[PDB]
């Protein structure tokens, strides 16, 4: 038994949750029960806390995704077969270069991707102060809050501060499947190899590294489950055989360990570097480097 | 150049970063000690970083790391070698002495409680409206030692509450007691719960739990850590999988 | 030393290989036959690294690169200076990474815990294998696998990538792509999860299981739990690693044109094949 998947469900009253500081009056009624994902975790959907800004976040992203909905249905001539067979294709795209950073753009020709990213920007941005806000209710540490905001960095980056930088808008990224996928090769092209950008590499490392130490840790926690290792927050407050035989097993293996707490300092910082190094890298493209690979000749 | 600016700090940062990671990771386990016990002489470069203070929920204390090794209890092992870096043998037996893969630390005698500061794992029988909801019911089920002989039978389910999971297999020996068995080290098949690491003859060496309705952490990680430990020190009697195959 | 809980631990026992022979320590690290026979590979594999790099006249690790037999070479063996060095240096680093997995599973025995690691590892070997191994014996010669350079492997993956158009267009590598972002998305969520309960604001308690959980559900309406989200972080982790081998082993292999021309099986679906309009009509 690897205790990959469990060997028995069991089931009881449903968990209404803590409430320290929560307005339970927003806070929904629990869902149902999926024995499906009991396998694997826990059973039991919802409640969901829904205040006034987690519904301006989902009325914002519905509208956003509305918007290039829409328009995807003109370029398929409103007909739902074509639609099917060219949802990939279809691209919502940004203003040419010759309007700039301006909103005048006709709606066919960037006004409908100026307006979706409208959208977007509000979604996204009320969803980072619910992060904050629910954990503030909670008492707990804003963690997710500032880890959340790395992962927004790359975003505003790439469809924000980047275009506003370069004085157009028409350098951001277009609302596609395989769209945007051109686009990220399109860049690496015009910016000479982002092999060759070294907050790349350093991004890359630490993608890598997040599959590599949750590989790890994963497989550490589950190694050591038996000794109830997943109950990780008690094994902090009061150390167990788990966390020491956890610790003892890498540093038996690379020389060195870490504990219960501090590995997930190691894991938080490691995933958190990988779109915070990669901002760096995509913002200083085109603006104070044109090409990658002549800046490496010189450094 | 910005951009070669901005690589040199990153670099500055990152070994920053690496340096306060691995000090904070040292909040439990240093500073280093020599096979004997003392302080050893080289503690690493990375200092001790200063103390923080967990303050611990209904009446808990708090705890404070770095802090004074909590470990006191007695090691039943004895150096082999002259030299450092060797194996120290059992004196005793190492599953009753707690030692190797049998050890087990001094955690709070006391019950991990929930976010109410209720118990978190209790026996199904006494956990409001829990029961099974899939997979096979283990209860009822006779329990076989890796010597493929019957250890006892399945009366309960432990289940953690918050996380609604079954957490330990109540069995029932032959003499009419009964201990508490890791889920994650037991496999339950359709027609028994077989037990890997523990031959039937060992069943009744596994520790107690004071209270019959509740676990607590010490116990929980005496049990744990005896039946892992079986894995190594019970191999004598664990029958070939050909055997177990018949 | 040790660290001041190791002491019980240290016991005898665990090895798969040699009795108690290599069952010791060096500092921290655990030795056994596993861990000899790593420092030989790895150090036989480093110092035919150094002779290559001799025989290309370079001592700059940017510099140094060894590069397998050329196409012409086949699946035979090759002069060393011309694709043999490589092939050794293949081996020793098969042999290096197997035993250090191997030498992982001592250090699980021994400790009694499971197996997980050293088979979560497995897989980065296997995708190693993949690129060095499977995909060049199947597609007929070592040609085809990457060089050990710290930049020349990189020229190797953007000629190798482009000799198929914009190889974003591989599914398979797409499905990578998912795993590798959101199990950086889970790892970042899970770090910060269990440090935001363990450091609540300051002054207040530490946090319970049981708030992580509200913070999620309100959040998000739903909780993996503490046991899934490890279960799913090394999930996540392993099917990227499976999808990359995955998207590697087939191309060049059963696919060889641009990996964009692939989707075409999709629009050329019958029943809206010739629809006129939308991008493809
Ligand atoms: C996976 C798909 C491609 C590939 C694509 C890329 C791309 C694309 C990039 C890299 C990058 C890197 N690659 Mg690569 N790379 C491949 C296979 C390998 C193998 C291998 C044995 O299979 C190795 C050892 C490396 C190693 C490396 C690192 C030098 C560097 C950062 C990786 C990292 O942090 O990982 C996460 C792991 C950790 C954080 C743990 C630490 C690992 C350390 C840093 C590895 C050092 C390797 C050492 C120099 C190699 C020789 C070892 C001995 C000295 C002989 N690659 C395959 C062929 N690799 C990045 C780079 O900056 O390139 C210069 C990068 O941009
Ligand atoms: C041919 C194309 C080029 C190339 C062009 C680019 C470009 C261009 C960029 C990258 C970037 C990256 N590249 Mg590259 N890259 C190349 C080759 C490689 C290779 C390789 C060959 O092996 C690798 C491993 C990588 C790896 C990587 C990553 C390290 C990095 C993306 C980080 C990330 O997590 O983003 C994913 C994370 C995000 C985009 C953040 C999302 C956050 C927002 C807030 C989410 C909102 C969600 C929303 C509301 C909608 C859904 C909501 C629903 C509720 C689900 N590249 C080749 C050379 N690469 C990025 C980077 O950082 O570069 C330095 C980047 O911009
Ligand atoms: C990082 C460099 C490029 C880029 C390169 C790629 C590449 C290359 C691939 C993807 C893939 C995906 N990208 Mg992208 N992508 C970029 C920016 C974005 C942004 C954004 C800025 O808001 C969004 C919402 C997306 C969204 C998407 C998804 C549709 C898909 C799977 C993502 C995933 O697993 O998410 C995390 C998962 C959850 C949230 C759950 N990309 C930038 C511009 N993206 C994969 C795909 O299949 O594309 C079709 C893929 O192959
Ligand atoms: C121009 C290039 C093409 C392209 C061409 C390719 C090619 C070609 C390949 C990939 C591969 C990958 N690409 Mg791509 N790819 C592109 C753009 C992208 C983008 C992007 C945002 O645009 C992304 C995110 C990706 C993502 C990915 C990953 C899914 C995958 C690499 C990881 C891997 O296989 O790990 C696997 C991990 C390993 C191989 C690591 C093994 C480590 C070993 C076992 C141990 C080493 C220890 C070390 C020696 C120790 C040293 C001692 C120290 C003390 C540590 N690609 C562009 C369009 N891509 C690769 C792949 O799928 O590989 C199978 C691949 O070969
Ligand atoms: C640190 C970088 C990594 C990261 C982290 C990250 N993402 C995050 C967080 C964090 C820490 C959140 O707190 C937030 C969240 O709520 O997670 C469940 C989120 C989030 N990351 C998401 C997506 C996402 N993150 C991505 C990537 C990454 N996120 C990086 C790998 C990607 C891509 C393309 O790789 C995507 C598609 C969302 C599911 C969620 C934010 C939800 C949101 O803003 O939605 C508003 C929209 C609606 C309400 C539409 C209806
Ligand atoms: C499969 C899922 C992910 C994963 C998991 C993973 N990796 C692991 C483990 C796990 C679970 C370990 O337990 C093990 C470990 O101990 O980690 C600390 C490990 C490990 N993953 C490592 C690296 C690594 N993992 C990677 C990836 C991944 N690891 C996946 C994303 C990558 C990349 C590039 O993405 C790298 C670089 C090592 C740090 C470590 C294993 C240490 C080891 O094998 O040591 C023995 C060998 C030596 C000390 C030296 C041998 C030297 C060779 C003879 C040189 C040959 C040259 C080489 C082939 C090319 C070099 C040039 C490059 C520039 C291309
Ligand atoms: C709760 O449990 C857990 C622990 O314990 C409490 C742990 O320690 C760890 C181990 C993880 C860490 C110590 C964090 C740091 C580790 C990484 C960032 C992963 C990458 C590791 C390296 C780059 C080091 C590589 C070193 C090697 C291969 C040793 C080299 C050998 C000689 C020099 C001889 C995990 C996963 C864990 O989950
Ligand atoms: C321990 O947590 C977890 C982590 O660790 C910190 C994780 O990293 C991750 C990994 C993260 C991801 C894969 C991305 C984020 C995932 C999502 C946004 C999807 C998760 C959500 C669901 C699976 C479904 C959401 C469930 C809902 C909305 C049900 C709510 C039920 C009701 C409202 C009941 C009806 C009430 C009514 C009608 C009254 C009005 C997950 C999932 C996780 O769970
Ligand atoms: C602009 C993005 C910068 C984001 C950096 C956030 C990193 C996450 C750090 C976790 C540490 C949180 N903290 C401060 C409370 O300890
Ligand atoms: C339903 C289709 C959704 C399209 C998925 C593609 C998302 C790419 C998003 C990139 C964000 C665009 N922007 C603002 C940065 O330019
Ligand atoms: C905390 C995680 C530590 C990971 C550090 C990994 C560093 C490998 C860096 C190689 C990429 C650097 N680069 C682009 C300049 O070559
Ligand atoms: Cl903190
Ligand atoms: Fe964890």
């Amino acid at each position: 038994y690897q205790n990959i998947f469990s060997q028995v469900q069991v089931r009881g009253p449903a968990d209404l949750g803590m409430t320290e500081d929560v307005n339970l009056a927003n806070r929904s009624g629990v869902g149902p029960f999926s024995t499906l994902l009991g396998w694997f975790g826990n059973a039991q959907l919802g409640p969901i806390y829904l205040g006034s800004l987690g519904v301006l976040s989902l009325f914002s992203g519905l509208m956003w995704f509305f918007t290039i909905g829409i328009w995807f249905w003109y370029q398929a001539g409103w007909n739902p077969a074509v639609f099917l067979r060219d949802l990939f294709f279809f691209s919502l795209e940004p203003p040419a270069p010759e309007y700039g950073l301006s909103f005048a753009a006709p709606l066919k020709e960037g006004g409908l991707w100026l307006i979706a990213s409208f959208f977007m920007f509000v979604a996204v941005w009320s969803w980072w102060g619910r992060t904050y806000l629910r954990a503030q209710a909670l008492g707990m540490g804003k963690h997710t809050a500032w880890a959340f905001l790395s992962a927004i960095w790359l975003w505003m980056v790439l469809g924000f501060i980047r275009p506003i930088l370069m004085g157009s808008w028409s350098e951001a990224v277009p609302y596609g499947i395989f769209s945007h996928l051109d686009w990220t090769n399109n860049f690496s092209l015009v910016h000479g190899n982002l092999f060759y950008n070294p907050f790349h590499g350093l991004s890359i490392a630490f993608l890598y590294g997040s599959a590599l130490l949750f590989a790890m840790h994963g497989a550490t926690i589950l190694a050591v489950s038996r000794f109830g290792g997943e109950r990780e927050l008690e094994q902090i407050a009061d150390r167990g055989t788990a966390a020491e035989r956890a610790a003892l097993f890498w540093r038996w293996t690379m020389g060195f360990n870490a504990t219960m707490e501090g590995i997930h300092r190691w894991a938080i910082w490691m995933a958190v570097l990988v779109t915070l190094t990669g901002g760096i890298g995509i913002l200083l493209s085109g603006t104070v480097v044109d090409n990658w690979y002549v800046w490496g000749q010189n450094h | 150049d910005l951009a070669s600016l901005a690589i040199y700090s990153f670099w500055i940062f990152l070994a920053g970063l690496i340096y306060y990671l691995q000090t904070e990771n040292m909040r439990e386990g240093y500073p280093l000690e020599n096979e004997d016990g003392t302080p050893a002489a080289n503690q690493g470069p990375f200092p001790l970083p200063k103390p923080k203070t967990f303050i611990l929920p209904h009446g808990r204390g708090t705890l404070t790391v770095p802090g004074p090794e909590s470990e006191d209890r007695p090691i039943a092992l004895a150096r082999t070698a002259v030299s450092e870096g060797f194996p120290h043998a059992p004196t005793g037996d190492p599953m009753k002495d707690g030692v190797g893969p049998a050890s087990w630390v001094a955690r709070r005698d006391l019950p991990e409680l929930d976010g109410h500061g209720h118990n978190k794992i209790k026996p199904m029988k006494a956990a409001a409206g829990f029961h099974v909801s899939a997979g096979k019911n283990p209860i009822g089920l006779p329990v076989r030692g890796c010597d493929l002989e019957i250890a006892g039978k399945v009366v309960d389910i432990w289940v953690d509450i918050p996380e609604q999971m079954a957490r330990f297999l109540e069995v029932e020996l032959k003499d009419g007691s009964t201990r508490l068995l890791p889920m994650q080290m037991v496999k339950v098949q359709s027609n028994r719960v077989h037990v890997n690491a523990l031959s039937s003859d060992l069943f009744a060496g596994i520790p107690t739990i004071k209270s019959p309705t509740e676990v607590t952490l010490l116990e929980e990680d005496k049990i744990c850590g005896y039946v892992a430990g079986g894995l190594m020190y019970a191999a004598p009697k664990r029958k070939s999988v050909v055997a177990a195959m018949l | 030393a040790l660290l001041s809980f190791e002491r019980k631990y240290r016991v005898p026992g665990g090895t798969l290989v040699g009795g108690n022979l290599f069952d010791f320590w060096v500092g921290p690290f655990y030795v056994g036959f596993f861990g000899v026979a790593t420092f030989f590979f790895a150090a036989l594999g480093i110092i035919l690294i150094a002779w290559s790099a001799v025989l290309q006249g370079t001592w700059n690790p940017q510099l140094i690169s060894v590069y397998p037999p050329a196409l012409e070479y086949g699946l035979g063996g090759a002069p060393l200076a011309k694709g043999g060095l490589w092939q050794i240096i293949t081996i020793c680093a098969t042999g290096a990474f197997v035993s250090w997995a191997l030498r992982e599973v001592e250090i699980c025995r021994k400790l009694g815990i499971g197996y997980h690691i050293p088979f979560a590892f497995a897989f980065a070997i296997l995708a190693y294998l993949t690129l060095v191994l499977f995909r060049p014996v199947m597609m007929g010669a070592w040609g085809y696998a990457f060089p050990y350079g710290i930049w020349t492997h990189l020229d190797w993956v953007s000629n190798t990538g482009y000799t198929y158009g914009n190889f974003h267009y591989n599914p398979a590598h797409m499905i990578a792509i998912s795993f590798f972002f959101t199990n950086a998305l889970a790892l970042a969520l899970h770090g910060a999860l269990v440090l935001s309960a363990a450091n609540p604001e300051k002054g207040k308690e530490m946090r319970t299981p049981d708030h992580e959980d509200t913070f999620f559900r309100d959040l998000v309406g739903y909780s993996i739990g503490t046991l899934g989200i490890h279960r799913l972080g090394l999930l996540l982790s392993l099917s990227a690693v499976f999808f990359s081998a995955l998207c590697m082993i087939i191309t060049g292999t059963i696919w060889f044109d641009q990996w964009v021309d692939w989707w075409q099986w999709w629009v050329k679906l019958p029943w809206w094949a010739n629809i006129p309009g939308g991008i493809n009509g």
